[PDB]
């Protein structure tokens, strides 16, 4: 005899729908720091030292960038898990569409 | 067989519900009916596909 | 309070493996284990009441309702069949929505099923299907294989991709090498998955299915866990394919737990596979030590699943 | 604001009372009461005495009018015999004996106030509706006799579904492709409009004409994008800009991509153009021409039909369920309400009212920080200006968390303004002295933290009874306010929920630890006692998190139990193996049927038991013939006797006892073989109970009788309680490990700053959205407040710098949208050290903060037991 | 002064068209299909989203002008 009880029921599926977002928000950030150590920097540093070096880039100047400028590696870093996490994104999208 | 809605077309115009034709009485009925004389894989004939679980003397209940 | 607590349910029972085991028989064993030595042992099989019959029309496709249209689909696309008479043929048992909402699901629908059939189409070719017995540790496997194609096995299903259905296409393409059936074995499902087994010599092919008649014989003995699901959740992050060698690292250890717990405890959008009857009456709740025994268990049977997989 | 004396206040007109959390509210009804019966006071008493059936009480909840009218009726006899003795032992009492001129005459009107409390009218708002309609019934123009319907959710998806046939099946292809896209159906439309068909229908901001169709919004905005198709057919080719680093000439490919979404119509959804538009490019850097910034008056304005068909459902939807139970005779809760603020806003109301002021010239109005628009309107209506009538309105506005069952804190701010009187109660009795000063301090470091000018926020006092309670944990008292801090910059809400509800798991078996031994103590001036898992008492936000503290507390083994839990008997696996059984018992001949109930692990048979069963067909005869006089019984008798003589011949009653977790078993068993026996005797079919069971079993009913009762011993404890059910209670020992957790409302919702009414905006505009974020952060505030009385000696929460923000950016952490992490940081973004700095500067003696440390050592002792 | 910096962005406009978004994709396809990205889902970052081909052409940008200014500092 809840008059309350209607709006008691919307309440509690509010809740496990909050947690179904946060839960595939976490399975996104998971696979996130997985792919991220799948392509390390080096990969893109070889990338560079192929198609660079035909345009007048030295290779020097490549190794220069990625070993020696710390920014370069820490902005890298940021755009390495950005990517990830985009792509991460659309896996976690594909496999959520049914 | 897809029996869930009203019982008649008639009826689903009495509510004031546009006419469907399909999910009433009459639609399973002629559905059963028609599986009875006619194999479901010969195809439509009014646009109602015949239900085939029904060819025998079972179907005396419908 | 001086009676007894209710005894382990699972108990030894001996059994004798006859010398004709059909083909049907271990399919249907290796779907759910679990759920066989209850049925195809004991005899045991809980019927689940029929679903209240829906009060509406259905506005949109759901369960099992879509996934024949899907299949009903499916094979006459392959077929290369004209795709509107089965939507003549569906809409007139009124089973598709109504007007305009009918022809915008099948439309949707027969835009992702052709992408499927595209895939299909190229590698088919026509085939026979074919009759097999054979002499497994003196044990006569009988049965049929249809649409066998000069090149393999092909088999395509609309659904999403799962370990129960390589293991399925597992024992069928173990059965195929057996008896001659040079080739491969490709199936085909939703979203791209896909399992490619290349092919094996006789000796490794009644190897595996040696491997594969004793774990029937020992599920009719003694209630054998493998979850095919989470057992294959757990087992495809410690394996590794490059290798060929499982990691023992206890940082993917943990990782693995927790994509064990996530394929057992299910969702609100996909149903688990820990809950349900046939696992609910062994243990109300899972401990542990049982987990470690379903994993050992799971790394013997489901192993040779990923480790020939491409 | 004034502080209040119960005696000395005036009862005449409107009269609005604060009491804060832990005041006894409820103490000072009784004195009212009191008061209006005897009438007393003076120049400050009601005008004249009066009958305890002429005083009106609202609660809204039922529990608390049946313990109200209890505590009254023993207040009543308290009071008559100590009018009859001229002595009292209490300080209420005695100076309500020296303001009583006549002791004789009084202690007659108490004995006439006892014997009447049995029709003493304390009511809720929905039960007060229900008795005055049915009182007069043709003001009201409502049947004499109605019957209540307790679940609307049937008939709003079956009215759902209807406006879904006839406003969507006779449309085009081209038009319901668009509807497919906002939602596939009514099931999905319905959980739209769900939470705006319950309670008053707010007002809708920029709502469309009346006369506008479908076909009408479908082909105006068809024609507004095929102007744009058409433009962009015409003039591509060209590219002419202004050359910035940001962009480049990869814009190519979003070039092609408007190319291939021109040709085809009938598709609503827009490719991206935001980087061709006008105004955006000039944030990126000018080309200027007529077309770029016609894109720009294209995704201005949002495109949809949204809108247009919510607005639509919800006005016809309304109607078709008021139509169908108009037609069946029934009513609801919100339709009884509904209901009387019609009857009195007609014209013909004024003399309903005229009759209400006749039968209860007063009114007092319990919990009235909780209301509706109708709710007020109501008792204004009737009582706002009258000179013989009064009113009396008792809330706490810092109490009010009830906003998702449709409480308005906006209403109680209406009200508030309109009442000229306020009365403050400044003694709060409920805990100890250094638990008043922790949460005066917490609130007082922001002017307005509850973001609300009309709700201030004033110090309280603690009483001379409780100056002497103390919290001793291992030697030296404990303080009585413990924050708990997490290590590390950025924290994730998965990692917040693990790590703080083991360290809280850990916390609570060290307190039982020492406990047990006598060291840690409840000490109330030199007096004490252990500390029982009892009083130790859990407070989380959803049922999600109790279940996330259940598993870590039980894997330490310390037995808990979640008191506010919802879950349905029917759910659990017992009440489908009750299926089997029953189903069964029907067909015992049936060998597959058979095999399935004994298989259950209800009847507790082993796998080889059952393999013995199958290899010997006499054994299995025998069962048929049990199973068949369990049928013989089940159809002389019913569902409740067989089942017991199926426990009583089986024993699994006490072996159920004897496994271990099997008396929680046993409780739904009993509980279900109760319900079953309550619809056999409904339905005489034994086939029909069958199918009673089995479609219950399916989607669970959800009623209070059909919910799982408590487990026996669980006194003893842990207790795991929702903030929301735990209002009213005491608690000594709390905690609150996920209070740093919040939630986001998507939707806009809010109630205007000056009309103060409901208003729904279908637009994501964001302005809707930032003052609709505002009114969930207060309610977390209210939440915070009323979580931290609930304390009585000491209670520990968890405080974590966890982050949302997407990329874990580690410029500034989003604590400050929690309701905690508003009032330590002043509503100022910081970051992890400025959240330990903010910590560390207002704990002095009361407040303390520790690290939260996740460590185990052993999970618990036995205290073995007592045969 | 002036005329090294117009060099250096010179030389990363001419090393922006030699790194395509489909050269990032093609190392991202091969590498990153071991860890369960699936084709579709590589497809549509690199190709639908348009976020993501935002940001990506201004790391890119970023990339090529610092290199170049590590080759500047070289010369």
């Amino acid at each position: 005899m809840n008059a309350y009880y209607i709006q008691d029921r919307l309440e509690a599926q509010s809740w496990a729908r909050h947690y179904q977002q946060l839960a595939r928000e976490e399975k996104e950030a998971e696979l996130a720091d997985d792919m991220e150590k799948g392509i390390p920097q080096h990969l893109f540093e070889s990338l560079c030292i192929d198609h660079l070096q035909r345009h007048g880039a030295s290779k020097k100047s490549i190794t220069r960038a990625f070993d020696d400028d710390v920014e370069f590696q820490e902005r890298m870093a940021e755009h390495i898990r950005y990517m990830v996490e985009t792509i991460a994104h659309h896996q976690v999208d594909i496999d959520s569409e049914v | 067989s897809g029996i869930r809605w009203g019982i008649d077309d008639d009826n689903v115009r009495e509510l004031e519900l546009p006419a469907t034709g399909q999910h009433t009485w009459r639609f399973g009925l002629t559905r059963m009916l028609l599986g009875y004389a006619m194999e479901s894989a010969q195809g439509e004939w009014q646009s109602v596909l015949p239900y085939d679980e029904s060819s025998g003397l079972i179907a005396e209940l419908v | 309070q001086a009676g007894k607590a209710h005894s382990e349910f699972v108990q030894p029972l001996p059994f004798t493996l006859p010398e004709t085991v059909p083909l049907e028989t271990l399919q249907r064993f290796w779907a759910h284990p679990v759920r066989a030595f209850f049925q195809m042992r004991l005899q045991v099989n809980f019927r689940t009441e029929d679903s209240e019959i829906p009060d509406t029309e259905p506005f949109i496709l759901e369960g099992l309702s879509r996934y024949q249209i899907n299949q009903q689909l499916l094979n006459a696309l392959v077929e290369q069949d004209d795709a509107e008479r089965l939507f003549r043929r569906f809409r007139a048992a009124g089973d598709l929505p109504y007007g305009a909402f009918g022809e915008i699901f099948w439309e949707t629908q027969c835009q992702e099923m052709q992408q499927l059939a595209d895939r299909v189409i190229a590698c088919r070719q026509p085939g026979q299907s074919m009759e097999i017995d054979l002499a497994c540790n003196g044990v006569q496997i009988t049965g049929w294989l249809p649409q066998v194609q000069p090149d393999g096995l092909l088999r395509w299903r609309p659904s999403l991709l799962s370990v129960a259905q390589g293991m399925q296409l597992w024992l069928e393409h173990l059965v195929y090498c057996a008896s001659g059936g040079n080739g491969e074995s490709r199936l085909f499902l939703r979203k791209d998955g896909e399992w490619r087994f290349p092919p094996l010599a006789a000796e490794q092919a009644l190897h595996y299915l040696s491997q594969l008649i004793e774990g029937y014989r020992e599920g009719m003995s003694a209630p054998l866990l493998v979850l095919p699901e989470s057992g294959g959740a757990w087992l495809k992050t410690c394996y590794d394919a490059q290798n060929d060698a499982m990691l023992d690292d206890d940082s993917t250890l943990q990782k693995a737990r927790t994509k064990f717990l996530q394929a057992y405890e299910g969702n609100m959008m996909v149903r688990g596979e820990g809950d349900d009857i046939w696992y609910q009456r062994l243990w109300r709740q899972l401990t542990p030590e049982t987990m470690e025994a379903i994993v050992e268990q799971s790394q013997r049977f489901l192993l040779p699943l990923f480790r020939f997989n491409q | 604001a004034e502080t209040l004396d119960p005696l000395r206040l005036p009862l005449q007109g409107e009269r609005l009372i604060e009491a804060s959390a832990g005041t006894g509210k409820t103490f000072t009804i009784a004195a009212l009461y009191l008061r209006l019966l005897l009438g007393l006071g003076g120049s400050a008493a009601f005008p004249r005495p009066l009958t305890v059936e002429e005083l009106l009480v609202v609660t809204f909840t039922e529990a608390a009018t049946a313990e109200l009218r209890g505590r009254i009726r023993s207040n009543i006899h308290e009071l008559r015999i100590a009018c009859l003795r001229e002595t009292t032992d209490n300080p209420l009492y005695e100076r309500l004996l020296e303001e009583i001129d006549d002791k004789a005459q009084a202690a007659q009107w108490l004995l006439l106030a006892e014997r009447q409390m049995d029709e003493a009218a304390v009511f809720t708002i929905h039960g007060f509706c229900q008795r005055m309609l049915n009182l007069n019934a043709f003001e009201s123009g409502m049947l004499f006799e109605q019957q209540l319907i307790e679940d609307e959710s049937l008939l709003r998806y079956q009215a759902c579904a209807d406006f879904w046939r006839r406003h969507c099946y006779p449309l085009p292809r081209e038009i319901a492709q668009v509807v497919f896209e906002t939602w596939k159906g009514p099931q999905a439309l319905l959980r739209d409009i769900n939470r705006y068909l319950q309670g008053e229908a707010p007002v809708i901001k920029a709502p469309p004409p009346d006369d506008e169709t479908l076909a009408s919004r479908h082909a105006q905005i068809v024609a507004r994008i095929d102007t744009v198709k058409q433009q962009w057919r015409d003039a591509v080719g060209e590219l002419d800009a202004l050359i910035e680093s940001s962009g480049i000439d990869r814009r190519k490919f979003n070039r092609s991509n408007q190319a291939k979404w021109i040709d085809k119509i009938s598709a609503w959804a827009e490719e991206e153009t935001n980087s061709y538009q006008l105004p955006e490019s000039l944030e990126k850097f000018t080309p200027r021409h007529p077309l770029f910034e016609a894109i720009d008056q294209l995704l201005a304005e949002p495109l949809s039909i949204r809108d247009l068909v919510i607005t639509r459902a919800l006005a016809e939807i309304r109607e078709t369920v008021a139509r169908e139970k108009r037609r069946r005779g029934e009513l609801g809760f919100d339709d009884m309400l509904s209901r009387l603020d019609s009857a009195l806003r007609s014209e013909s109301g004024e003399v309903l009212a005229a009759a209400i002021r006749t039968r209860f010239p007063v009114a007092m109005i319990d919990e009235f920080q909780d209301t509706d628009p109708q709710q007020y309107r109501i008792f204004r209506r009737i009582w706002h200006h009258q000179p013989e009538t009064a009113l009396l309105l008792i809330g706490d506005p810092k109490q009010a968390i009830y906003a998702f069952r449709g409480a308005d804190i906006f209403t109680y701010m209406k009200a508030r303004s309109e009442v000229h009187a306020h009365y403050t109660l400044d003694t709060n009795w409920r805990s100890a002295p250094g638990m008043v000063n922790s949460v005066n301090k917490l609130f007082s470091q922001t002017d307005d933290a509850f973001m609300f000018r009309e709700i201030p926020f004033i110090p309280v006092k603690s009483a001379g009874k409780n100056q002497a309670l103390r919290f001793v944990f291992k030697g030296e008292t404990q303080p009585a306010m413990k924050m708990w801090l997490m290590e590390g910059e950025s924290c994730g809400v998965g990692d917040y929920q693990s790590t703080m509800a083991q360290v809280c798991a850990a916390q609570i078996r060290d307190w039982l630890q020492a406990g047990q031994r006598g060291e840690a103590l409840l000490m109330n001036g030199d007096d004490a006692r252990p500390v029982r898992a009892s009083d130790i008492s859990v407070l989380v936000r959803s049922r999600q998190e109790a279940a996330q503290v259940r598993d870590a507390l039980t894997l330490l083994e310390i037995p808990s139990v979640y008191l506010s839990n919802r879950d349905s008997v029917f759910e659990t696996l017992e009440a489908q193996e009750m299926l089997w059984l029953l189903q069964a018992v029907m067909t015992p001949e049936r060998e597959n049927t058979l095999r399935s109930a004994l298989a259950t692990s209800m009847m507790g048979l082993n796998a080889l038991d059952i393999e013995t069963l199958n290899n010997d067909e006499h054994a299995w005869d025998v069962v048929v013939e049990e199973f068949d006089g369990y049928r013989q019984i089940w159809r002389k008798r019913g569902v409740m006797p067989m089942l017991r003589a199926l426990m009583s011949a089986r024993n699994i009653a006490e072996n159920l006892l004897a496994t271990a977790g099997g008396e929680r078993r046993l409780t739904d068993i009993l509980h279900i073989s109760e319900l079953l026996q309550e619809a056999g005797t409904q339905l005489e079919s034994e086939h029909a109970l069958v199918r009673w069971l089995s479609q219950h079993i399916l989607e669970p009913d959800s009623n209070a009788s059909s919910q799982q009762m408590r487990l026996e011993s669980d006194k003893h404890l842990v207790q795991i309680v929702t903030i929301h059910k735990s209002k009213g209670l005491e608690y000594p020992l709390v905690w609150l490990p996920f209070i740093t957790n919040f939630r986001v409302q998507e939707q806009a919702f809010y109630h205007d700053r000056h009309s103060f009414e409901a208003v729904l905006d279908l637009n994501a505009a964001p302005e809707s959205v930032d003052l609709a974020e505002a009114e969930r952060l207060a309610e977390d505030l209210r939440l915070l407040y009323v979580a931290l009385t609930r304390s009585v000696w000491h209670c520990s929460l968890g405080v974590a710098p966890l982050v949302r923000r997407r990329g874990d950016k580690k410029g500034d952490t989003d604590v400050h949208q929690s309701a905690l992490g508003r009032l330590l940081q002043k509503g100022e973004p910081q970051d992890a050290a400025g959240l330990r700095t903010c910590i560390e500067a207002l704990c002095d003696d009361d407040i303390a903060w520790q690290t939260a440390q996740t460590g185990d050592n052993q999970p618990w002792q036995v205290n073995d037991v007592s045969t």
